[PDB]
């Protein structure tokens, strides 16, 4: 059983969001599908799921007057609808289909199949691309890349073309009061290394097609 | 509504070492419909126990569930490296299924104070009207730190956002990078920009700054 | 226990 989701969208406030998720393998009209949802550093949280046969649909109180949870048995696809949107919506989604226990088929109601979850992201921000400024280096040095002003996530950061990995810190983006993100990423390396190597951040940014190769030196 | 209470919310403990994390029900849950599940950074949860003791076939059999009624707990008899993660329990004994808020099983390491960097804004940045001041607390252990900014030995309130990384998988420990904004105008204004550090680790409190 | 209705479903459609 493997459940495939549709990709990451962002949102306006007061809008709706429908997320797809279907499935391959086994039999899909005889088994609980549900959405699960968790905001950014936050715990799991069930919204609700539908048994498809039999078009029985059950909503957490929280969401019952929001939220919609259709199956197309046609397509094997679930469909989680969510309306009204507002900033506390953001979260990844993730469909969760109930597991089995023997040879038989038995449903066991725990959430065994877990789709690769949809980010939706409640903003009134446009796509823009990050700048990059360099974090210059002052036995030990540190010095980074400071990527600053970008919409909507994610972003990777490399270093070195992925050669330096050790003593990397890339730190989790924060949201500002622009509803922009910034993240930066550091690296600590040997004070006697600064004459003579060279270290540069790759940032890709692929919604707005930003791809930097920022050289940091002293 | 049935809450699910998983405390302590984070264990700090070594590999090797056995692990009991408790969830207790405000309410007797039905059929004992409890599930647990791992969680790892960046990952869809991973379904270890059902009906409070069941254990699907691709799961370790170092992970159990015993307990019923209000009163379960999951143990992992020998926590190996990839055990460090978030253990989820889950209620479906009745049609509102809940989440306990998680447990964070994480890695004892002895204390580490933070080493502190702090950078000004570059001058690309100042040209385009902005200065960003970045604070980096480095490899420290364990989690809980803190920083301030002082601008002029003024403390700062609004301006500045911090975020840290995942427990270092080789050295167990964790960074913090902050970073105080300011108009360049405002900038301007100022010469000493000071962040001031808090961690287990220091007797007293460590201060990075430069002079504008 | 909307949880618990798969289980009848299974039950009563084997043969
Ligand atoms: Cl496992």
């Amino acid at each position: 059983v493997q459940l495939v989701q549709s990709g990451a969208e962002v949102k306006r406030p007061g809008s709706s969001v429908t997320v797809s998720c279907k499935a391959s393998g086994g039999s899909f009209s005889t088994y609980a599908l549900s959405w699960v949802r968790q905001a950014p550093g936050r715990g799991l949280e069930w919204m609700g799921g539908v048994i498809p046969l039999l078009t029985i649909t059950n909503y957490a109180p929280r969401f019952q007057g929001r939220i919609t949870i259709t199956a197309d048995r046609s397509t094997s696809t679930a469909y989680l609808e969510l309306n009204s949107l507002r900033p506390e919506d953001t979260a990844v989604y993730y469909c969760a289909r109930e597991g089995t226990t023997g040879s038989g088929g038995k449903p066991i109601g725990a959430f065994a199949h877990w789709g690769q979850g949809t980010l939706v992201t409640v903003s009134s921000a446009s796509t823009k691309g990050p700048s990059v400024f360099p974090l210059a280096p002052s036995g030990t040095a540190a010095l980074g890349c400071l990527v600053k002003d970008y919409f909507p996530e994610p972003v990777t950061v490399s270093w070195n073309s992925g050669a330096l990995t050790s003593g990397v810190h890339t730190f989790p983006a924060v949201l500002q009061s622009s509803g922009l993100y910034s993240l930066s990423s550091v690296v600590t390396v040997p004070s006697s290394s600064l004459g003579t190597q060279t270290y540069i951040c790759n940032v890709n940014h692929k919604p707005s097609n930003t791809k930097v190769d920022k050289k940091v030196e002293p | 509504e049935i809450v699910l209470t998983q405390s302590p919310g984070t264990q700090s403990l070594s590999p090797g070492e056995r692990a009991t994390l408790s969830c207790r029900a405000s309410q007797s849950v039905g059929n004992n419909k409890l599930a647990w599940y791992q969680q790892r950074p960046g990952q869809a949860p991973r379904l270890l126990i059902y009906g409070a003791s069941s254990r699907p076939s691709g799961v370790a059999d170092r992970f159990s569930g015993s307990g019923s009624g209000t009163d379960f707990t999951l143990t992992i008899s020998r926590l190996e490296p990839e055990d460090f993660a978030v253990y989820y329990c889950q209620q479906y004994g009745q049609s509102l299924s809940t989440f306990g808020q998680g447990t964070k099983v994480e890695v004892k390491r002895t204390v580490a104070a933070p080493s502190v960097f702090i950078f000004p804004p570059s001058d690309e940045q100042l040209k385009s009207g902005t200065a960003s001041v970045v604070c980096l607390l480095n490899n420290f252990y364990p989690r809980e730190a803190k920083v301030q900014w002082k601008v002029d030995n003024a403390l700062q309130s609004g301006n500045s956002q911090e975020s840290v990384t995942e427990q270092d998988s080789k050295d167990s420990t964790y960074s913090l990078s902050s970073t105080l904004t300011l108009s360049k105008a405002d900038y301007e204004k100022h010469k000493v920009y000071a962040c001031e550090v808090t961690h287990q680790g220091l007797s007293s409190p460590v201060t990075k700054s430069f002079n504008r | 226990n909307w949880f618990d209705i798969t289980n009848w479903l299974w039950y009563i459609k084997k043969k």
